[PDB]
């Protein structure tokens, strides 16, 4: 019940609007933003971009995880919402209601071990590239993790498991995101063990697997 | 997909995760879950079930159908409830596998150690349970809303001398007089 | 109007609901190339590329002390003027934050994780991030 | 630390120098921690006598807020007070 | 003692950023999830003047035999069956109850449906980020207002007000959080 | 003010309706040293309760089985919480003969939760808004009015004043450049936490006051309306459009509870008077709003919430202009079954888990217990889902047993195709989705 | 009616208008005319300390 | 900008300051009676006044013998100004018998604080806050004169504050006073002003005393339930007046402007002691039907009465619409009639 | 366009999903039926039309108005079933309807004589502890109620206090 007249507090109705010119302006929602400025250039005007894309560019295909505390989950199993004798996934934590549904974008999550140092109990894990000392953590504890990296529909076709009756064939990560995560030996990675078959896929044997082009 | 405690396709891996230590686990969250779960699909197919009885004489040309288009009861069926079945059974199965665990447990201890040592082993009892079971109990605390009440605080209240009035209609009537008020400065 | 006249007696055009704005205009793409909002909140900084930018002749024959690539925080004004663009999303609301400069996953989360998409199968959970679906061989148009 | 020098600027464009460890992610977590002006670069503190700074904004703000008259004197000019009152406003529009 | 050119090692935790081994030796690391404690808070609740007994510090632990003893899990005989609720490398644990069997405490702090403690720092005016903020305690029951005599006596200089739901004190940031919990903690709740 | 110093009260008494003050002994009516705007005795709003409310006694009932009477348990195990009054509420049912049947406990989670102002108010606050007609809210534009698009005259050389198309707020046929239209208005948004916590505490009121009182059934044995008023007479509710009336949640016998009324109740339920007639649950749906970006531009109705809640449910507007409140032992069972799953929720982990110990968790579809009393309809519904339990055997897709051969499956990766498939016994079992 | 009025001994009346006024706002009001003799409105200057 | 306050300033006002009335006895009640329960001529008082003040400054400076005479003026004086047994008579000895005791004379102590009370259980009405302090010298000198048997008089005196000092009305006005405030950082100690029962409530005060000095003598004795029979209503003696001060905040920050809510926080409020004590459901207001337009579906008869009159209808609001809109609601009166007849 | 038609008849009752901005916190008798009679007029009036629409939709397309065509006509000419699930249906449903109706006006009928058992068993002419009013006086209008459980007078209460005896 008052106009916060700029530069002079807040006045009554019916008072005195002989100091209100800026506050006239604010109101009409005319932005002059400080323009008569002329002499002093911003570091707008100056400010080299790099990457034509940006600093932060999300382009489609940036594998940026949305980040899981490690510590999140320890408190959710004693607690006693997940229960330690079932190989822990993403499914359960979406329904266990341990992180919301808007934290889960493609790719799914990351398990991160900061600010703590011992897991007592084994503990199996299915995310989607969980830091070093995450996984060194939960290997330590008789416990294990791995690397499930999958396209988008793969998420789709494991958070929301009852509404496929069978099993959709599900298709390999991209490039990029194979040998990055999937492929990867040392990041638990689903499709090492595959990708170092060497009597097929490392190499074969098949006559149209030969072209990895096929 | 996972959802159930096995691992998913994603066990391509020879990761078949081994020598676990069987924990007793009494699915205290998900026995409520699962009696949510199973509420719904009991609410979504009386929803799916719904046939018209209009009270209203206006509406009487319609009185003994399904409120639902053949097509939308049917298409009600195979999505918004189909997915609320294979979402209990997904509870359902996921109790009765571990309750096989919690066979086990049990029946290596009864057969171990003393009925007074498993109801300290196997049991979650707390120092405070009666201040949510049994509150007629619990005395460390003073847990009530209304504080003012309780036992050792009771002296806090006033105790009037009331007493009812035949003449008034029987209204009660605090037989104490008030005390004299402030007035000015 | 009064209550009957020939200004209401006739019936001039008729106005309906306003359509929005984008929900993120204020993250003008001029920004998200030239600065990023670091620090933690409470104490967001807008750094900006430092240094010269001018393209001398043949010359520049030092190019170890060139341009450090250092990012320096832009000038405590400026915050200010461009972060005011951002709180205008919900005024009046001491509650709220300002909206960040580039976007965050809870954001691109719960931006389609309400109620009213709940069935929207395709494009939740950031479809629109992941590569494309490996399309049909016998596709054709 | 004591400087005894001409000290330094920061580690804004850094040259790294490793000694032993995992190290194959060090200019990519010295580039990372520099731009928040920061440690896990361990900041090297220097100048001792950074006093004098706090004693410049102590005169810097006091004989530029004397610039317009610091005036312990009163509500300035007041002249009608002094019989007794409670002062109103004047706007200033100036 | 500048004759010791290390130390430089320590610093500060304000104009710099803070992470991993260089935490600020005061600042406390209790979290919403790592329930982490400290003997330095809990000397201060222990070495000032309150009713309500705080719990000794030995039976306040939740962190520190078939193959040489076994982990606190009760991970049974045969190195086989462990139970659910029992080790927490997190710092979780269920309530103590109160310490003097003999005393009615006149409030009672109830745990969130995640098992936290009702104290949650706000900021006044986050819409610009002002960084003054306050505290909550919201799932406050009984006396809460002989719940506010205690915070008084732990905090003799802030603003505290009391309404039927919440407690609010004012300028408490993240550290008034923590000295909070080990209170709540060494009160048995 | 103080003008008016004179002329207020003709300097006489009235004929025979004024007294003088005799003294301090006798009492005036309406005197009481409390400020009260609806001052009332136990005459005029008489609480149905056996005792009469007081500091005393925390509430005006039975905290104790009385033994001349038999004792019913709720259907539903009880857990005390954070608001719960922490002490027993045993409510003497009634009969519609106007007897007093058995005595019954109430749950603290919903009866017992003591109120609080700051919420109950969000009750009201969003009801009289939502109840509220928008679309009357509908006044012209500048651009309705139909005039002349010139400047009604040249700016300059006239003697008059400088405007153009005089169809403005300032003349007697314009209108407000941003009026209020009803779309613009709001329709406040209200989760289920906040309304079920909000009506919680409403119903406990109503039980602090003692207006509240258990029925057997609601029953009318004829349709008409005079077995409607006659219902209450005997069983005593006020109902004239002035006297505070009753309010009546409806939910059917103990043994036959109905989320729908009784339509010999709800065809004499109609009476111009102070009566009304709720739903019988507390919790309500889940706020959604499709147009919540103007997108659909064609829309009337305001802004918020495009799922508001229906007037016939308990609100805090209608839960005090009706004074009295009337529950069915029917609409207690559903009370009791819908709040089950949410005070169960709303426990810290270290209770939680001693829920499963204490025969809170006795899930009647592990068969641990056998099946609870459920609603006629929530129970139909269960007839019918148990009885096609079989028509699924034969389908790979049956929903009771899903996935039967996840223990044969041998996933096998090819990389001609982006293809991670699924062998049973050699034979492929994997589908290529279509598209 | 929203007024105290009172009724002095030589016909002379007084009105209280208490309106919104709180009990202890009439009370005051109930003692102020008591007080009073309702007989002349006189201005407080130094020309009229002395009635006689 | 701040005050020197070095020229004189006129005080400021507060309702900190409003003349609280004293506290007596109930009408027929007398003190004697109550305990076996459980124009005038010139006299310089103004001057007195001024003699006497020099011995509550000379009797708390440890000049107990010089206090004696001060004392022994202005008790002169008064036994003279006043009646008999006056209210004030009476008190001025229990300096008296005080100075006495702190001068050995014990058995005059006693001859004298037995003295009051004769004057005021013959009272009309004594003041409340003066048989608690008489009941404190006659349990004072009997400790000095070192007669345990004589030193339950203490929870005696207590007895009649438990029972006849309403606690609340001490801290009735100062109980929103915090609400009073509307600035959050500058001249924000207006949000705590707290004003202390023992500062402002001297019968409670005394009675703390007596609940103390009660204590030490079992303490003293070596007495165990002695010491918890006074220890557990020393607490409950406070207890029920931090009760009557207690309060919820209201608006926290700086609101800005709404001067004119200077009346809704500040007025009489009543106390929680009596909000209860009172209720509405206890205490039922006495509502005559002879004067208002409704009674119970029974009493129908009562209500005030009119002239000549005849029950047209019920106001159906509909009844203005048009006759296909009065063809129902046709029944709606005869129905309602048997409804309302017993 | 997106206005979720997949939720419209999804309601236990039929008076949600239903945006009825157009209320009013005081609804007249005669002003409650009609929002009765229209929140069930707006479920048959809205589908009654859409079963209008895809019948004579089928009509024109060359089928049965249920959705039939010349296959499915012909499966049921053999004995073969034709759709999968066979949903129940009108018949069926306002079959059960009438099971969960009969058990419990039979166990409805039984507890007539059930609680005559444990009413006529305790059966005290004196009532216990709870007849007291050393705390808060009782309610006069209710001891008419409990009258007919004794035949001690409950209902003559003495204006002095009760002690409850």
């Amino acid at each position: 019940s008052g106009h916060n007249v700029i530069k002079m507090g807040w006045m009554k109705i019916g008072g005195s609007w002989k100091y209100s010119r800026s506050y006239n302006d604010a109101r009409r929602g005319f932005a002059k933003g400080q323009w008569q400025e002329r002499k002093m250039t911003p570091r707008f005007m100056l400010a080299p971009r790099v990457s034509a894309g940006g600093p932060r560019n999300r382009y489609e295909g940036k594998a940026s995880f949305s980040r899981l505390s490690l510590s999140k989950l320890l408190w959710a199993v004693d607690t006693g919402r997940l229960n330690p004798n079932e190989t822990i996934t993403l499914y359960h934590l979406r329904n266990a209601k341990v992180i919301a549904d808007r934290e889960v974008v493609w790719p799914g999550m990351v398990l991160l071990a900061g600010n703590v140092e011992r897991v007592p109990y084994p503990l199996h894990i299915e995310l989607q590239n969980a830091s070093a000392k995450a996984i060194q953590l939960l290997e330590e504890a008789g416990g294990s993790f791995t690397n499930v990296y999958m396209s988008h529909e793969g998420l789709y076709q494991e958070l929301h498991p009852e509404e496929f009756p069978t099993f959709m064939e599900q298709e390999l990560p991209e490039r990029k995101g194979l040998e990055n995560f999937a492929t990867n030996s040392r990041k638990r990675g689903w499709l090492a063990q595959w990708y170092e078959d060497e009597s097929r896929y490392a190499h074969p044997g098949a006559g149209r697997r030969t072209a990895h082009y096929i | 997909s996972g959802a159930v405690g096995r691992g998913s396709f994603h066990s391509v891996v020879a990761g078949a995760n081994p020598r676990r230590i069987p924990t007793y686990y009494n699915s205290a969250y998900e026995l409520i879950q699962l009696h949510r779960a199973h509420r719904e699909v009991t609410r979504n197919f009386l929803v799916r079930d719904k046939v018209f009885d209009n009270k209203f004489p206006g509406c009487s040309l319609a009185n003994g159908l399904f409120k639902m288009v053949p097509n939308k009861r049917g298409n009600f069926h195979t999505r918004e409830l189909t997915e609320s079945i294979r979402h209990r059974t997904i509870w359902g199965q996921r109790i009765q596998q571990q309750r096989t665990i919690n066979a086990a447990i049990l029946e290596d201890a009864t057969k171990v150690l003393s009925p007074a040592q498993m109801e300290d082993r196997f049991s979650y009892r707390t120092p405070d349970a009666a201040a949510y079971f049994s509150p007629q109990e619990y005395t460390a605390a003073n847990n009530w809303p209304n504080y003012w009440q309780h036992p050792t605080e009771k002296h806090v209240v006033p105790k009037p001398r009331w007493r009812r009035e035949p003449e008034l209609g029987g209204i009660t009537r605090v037989r104490d007089a008030v005390a004299t008020p402030i007035a000015d400065y | 109007p009064k209550a009957g006249c020939e200004e209401i007696t006739r019936q001039g055009r008729r106005v309906v609901l306003k359509p929005q704005e984008y929900f993120a205009q204020h993250r003008m793409q001029v920004w998200q190339m030239r600065f990023k909002e670091m620090g933690p909140p409470f104490s967001r900084v807008w750094v900006a590329l430092g240094g010269k930018m001018r393209r001398r002749r043949i010359g520049r024959q030092i190019d170890v002390k060139d341009m450090r690539y250092y990012w320096r925080p832009i000038e405590p004004q400026y915050q200010r003027l461009y972060m005011s663009r951002l709180r205008i999303k919900d005024h009046s609301n001491k509650r709220v934050q300002p909206m960040r400069l580039r976007a965050t996953n809870n954001d691109i989360g719960q931006a389609s994780s309400l109620k009213e998409w709940e069935r929207s199968s395709d494009r939740k959970y950031g479809a629109a991030l992941a590569p494309p679906k490996k399309r049909d061989f016998e596709f054709r148009v | 630390a004591a400087a005894a020098a001409a000290a330094a600027a920061a580690a804004a464009a850094a040259a790294a120098a490793a000694a032993a460890a995992a190290a194959a992610a060090a200019a990519a977590a010295a580039a990372a921690a520099a731009a928040a002006a920061a440690a896990a670069a361990a900041a090297a503190a220097a100048a001792a006598a950074a006093a004098a700074a706090a004693a410049a904004a102590a005169a810097a703000a006091a004989a530029a807020a004397a610039a317009a008259a610091a005036a312990a004197a009163a509500a300035a000019a007041a002249a009608a007070a002094a019989a007794a009152a409670a002062a109103a406003a004047a706007a200033a529009a100036a | 003692y500048a004759h010791t050119p290390e130390l430089r090692h320590m610093a500060d935790g304000a104009a710099m950023s803070l992470s991993g081994q260089r935490i600020p030796l005061l600042k406390p690391t209790l979290s919403k999830w790592s329930r982490q404690l400290r003997s330095d808070i809990y000397d201060e609740l222990l070495k000032l003047p309150l009713r309500y007994a705080l719990h000794d510090f030995r039976t306040l632990q939740a962190h520190i035999h078939a193959s040489s003893g076994l982990s606190s899990a009760s991970p049974d005989a045969p190195a086989y069956y462990a139970v659910a609720g029992r080790d927490s490398a997190v710092g979780y644990a269920p309530p103590l109850g109160p310490a003097d069997p003999v005393d009615v405490i006149p409030f009672f702090v109830h745990r969130s449906s995640n098992g936290h403690l009702p104290g949650k720092v706000y900021s006044m005016n986050a819409k610009t980020l002002m960084p003054a903020f306050y505290m909550r305690i919201q799932n406050i029951e009984g006396d809460m207002f002989r719940f506010e005599e205690e915070l008084m006596k732990i905090f003799p200089t802030k603003k505290i007000f009391v309404r039927s739901h919440s407690v609010y004190v004012y300028n408490v940031n993240l550290d008034g959080r923590a000295v909070l919990h080990h209170w709540l903690l060494g009160l048995g709740f | 003010y103080d003008s008016r110093s004179s002329g207020v009260h003709d300097v006489a008494p009235r004929d025979g309706v004024d007294f003088m003050y005799e003294g301090p002994q006798q009492v005036l009516p309406g005197a009481h040293p409390l400020p009260l705007f609806h001052p009332d005795n136990s005459v005029t709003r008489p609480p149905v309760s056996p005792y009469l409310p007081s500091p005393q006694r925390p509430h005006p009932y039975f905290t104790t089985e009385l033994p001349e009477l038999p004792h019913f348990q709720t259907t539903r195990p009880i857990v005390y919480t954070v608001g719960t009054m922490k002490q027993r509420i045993v409510a003497p049912v009634f009969d519609l003969a106007n007897n007093v049947t058995h005595t019954r406990e109430l749950d603290p989670f919903i009866f017992g939760f003591y109120p609080e102002t700051e919420e109950m108010a969000k009750n009201l606050s969003y009801w009289l808004v939502r109840c509220q007609n928008f679309s009357s809210k509908w006044d012209y534009e500048n651009r309705e009015i139909w005039r002349k698009a010139k400047k009604n005259w040249p700016n300059t050389g006239m003697g008059m004043a400088r405007v153009g198309d005089r169809k403005n707020h300032a003349h007697p046929w314009g209108a407000h450049s941003k009026p209020v239209k009803p779309w613009n208005l709001l329709m406040p948004t209200m989760d289920v936490k906040t309304w079920s916590k909000s009506n919680r505490m409403l119903v406990t009121l109503k039980m602090l006051q003692g207006k509240l009182q258990i029925v057997e059934r609601l029953t009318l044995p004829e349709p008409t309306q005079e077995a409607y008023l006659q219902l209450c007479r005997t069983m005593g509710w006020d109902v004239r459009h002035k006297g505070g009336g009753a309010l009546f949640m409806d939910g059917g016998s103990r043994l036959t509870p109905s989320s729908e009324y009784d339509r010999a109740f709800f065809f004499g339920s109609f009476f111009n008077g102070r009566n009304k007639l709720v739903r019988p649950t507390l919790l309500c749906d889940e706020p959604y709003d499709y147009n919540r970006t103007s997108s659909k531009a064609r829309t009337k109705g305001p802004k918020g919430q495009k799922n508001p809640i229906p007037i016939n449910r308990f609100n805090a507007y209608d839960a005090l202009t009706h004074d009295t409140l009337i529950i069915t032992e029917g609409a207690l069972l559903q009370l009791e079954d819908e709040m089950y799953t949410h005070k169960l929720a709303m426990l810290p982990p270290h209770i939680r888990a001693q829920l499963p110990e204490r025969g809170f968790l006795d899930s009647e579809v592990l068969g641990d217990v056998p099946p609870a009393l459920q609603t006629v309809q929530m129970e139909a519904a269960a007839r019918t889902e148990e009885a096609e339990q079989a028509m699924y055997a034969p389908y790979y897709d049956n929903p009771y047993h899903p996935w039967q051969d996840e223990g044969e499956a041998s996933y096998a990766v090819d990389a001609v195709e982006g293809t991670v498939q699924r062998y049973i016994k050699s034979r492929k079992t994997s589908w290529a989705m279509l598209s | 009616e929203s007024s105290i009025t009172g009724i002095y001994r030589d016909g002379s009346e007084k009105a209280y208008s208490i309106r919104f006024l709180s009990s202890m706002g009439i009370n005051v009001r109930f003692h102020r005319l008591v007080n009073e003799g309702n007989d002349y409105n006189h201005s407080f200057s130094a020309s009229h300390l002395h009635l006689q | 900008i701040t005050r020197l306050y070095t020229s004189y300033f006129k005080g400021e006002l507060f309702p900190n300051q409003l003349a609280r009335p004293l506290e007596r006895l109930p009408r027929g009640v007398s003190l004697a009676a109550a305990r076996k329960g459980q124009r005038r001529p010139y006299v310089p008082l103004g001057e007195v006044a001024k003699l006497e003040l020099q011995g509550d400054y000379l009797t708390e400076g440890g000049l107990h013998q010089e206090a004696l005479e001060y004392y022994g003026v202005v008790a002169k004086a008064y036994e003279l100004a006043y009646p008999k047994d006056h209210p004030q008579v009476a008190g001025i000895r229990l300096k008296l018998a005080g100075a006495f005791r702190r001068t050995g004379r014990l058995t005059s102590s006693k001859a004298n604080c037995e003295a009051v009370l004769q004057m005021l259980d013959s009272a009309v009405q004594p003041p409340l806050e003066l048989i608690v302090e008489a009941l404190f010298e006659l349990g004072l000198t009997s400790e000095a004169m070192s007669d345990a048997a004589a030193g339950t008089v203490f929870e005696e005196a207590v007895a009649l504050v438990d029972m006849f000092h309403n606690s609340g009305q001490s801290h009735k006005m100062l109980r929103l006073l915090p609400r009073l405030g509307r600035r959050f950082n500058l001249n924000f100690e207006e949000k705590f002003v707290y004003f202390s029962p023992f500062d402002y409530d001297r019968v409670f005060a005394l009675a703390d005393q007596c609940l103390e000095r009660a204590e030490v003598f079992y303490q003293a004795r070596n007495d165990r339930a002695g010491v918890m029979r006074v220890l557990q209503q020393r607490k409950e003696l406070i207890d029920k007046k931090f009760f009557n001060m207690r309060d919820f905040a209201g608006r926290i920050h700086t609101m800005r402007g709404h001067w004119k809510r200077r009346a809704q926080v500040l007025t009489n409020a009543p106390t929680p002691d009596e909000l209860l004590r009172y209720s509405p459901t206890i205490h039922q207001v006495y509502r005559d039907f002879k004067y208002e337009l409704n009674a119970p579906i029974g009493r129908e008869k009562e209500v005030q009465p009119g002239v000549n009159r005849v029950v047209h209808d019920m106001g159906n609001p509909y009844r203005r619409s048009g006759v296909r809109s009065q063809r129902m609601f046709r029944d709606a009166e005869k129905n309602f009639e048997k409804y309302i007849r017993a | 366009g997106f206005t979720m038609k997949y939720k419209r008849g999804t309601g236990l009752w039929d008076e949600d999903h239903v945006n009825d901005f157009d209320a009013n916190k005081y609804l007249s008798a005669r002003s409650t039926m009609r929002w009765y009679y229209g929140m069930e007029r707006l479920q048959t009036r809205n589908n009654m039309n859409a079963r209008r629409a895809t019948q004579s939709y089928n009509n024109n397309m060359g089928l049965h108005h249920s959705g039939r065509g010349a296959f499915e006509r012909e499966l049921e000419r053999r004995g073969i079933q034709v759709d999968k699930y066979p949903l129940t249906t009108t018949t069926g449903a306002a079959r059960v309807a009438e099971m969960v109706l009969l058990r419990r006006q039979e166990l409805e009928a039984h507890a007539k004589k059930a609680m005559e058992s444990q009413r006529q068993a305790r059966r005290r002419d004196a009532p216990s502890e709870w007849y007291d009013e050393t705390e808060g006086p009782l309610n006069p209008r209710f001891l008419a109620s409990m009258q007919s459980n004794y035949t001690q007078v409950i209902t003559e209460l003495p204006s002095s206090p009760v002690t409850g005896r």
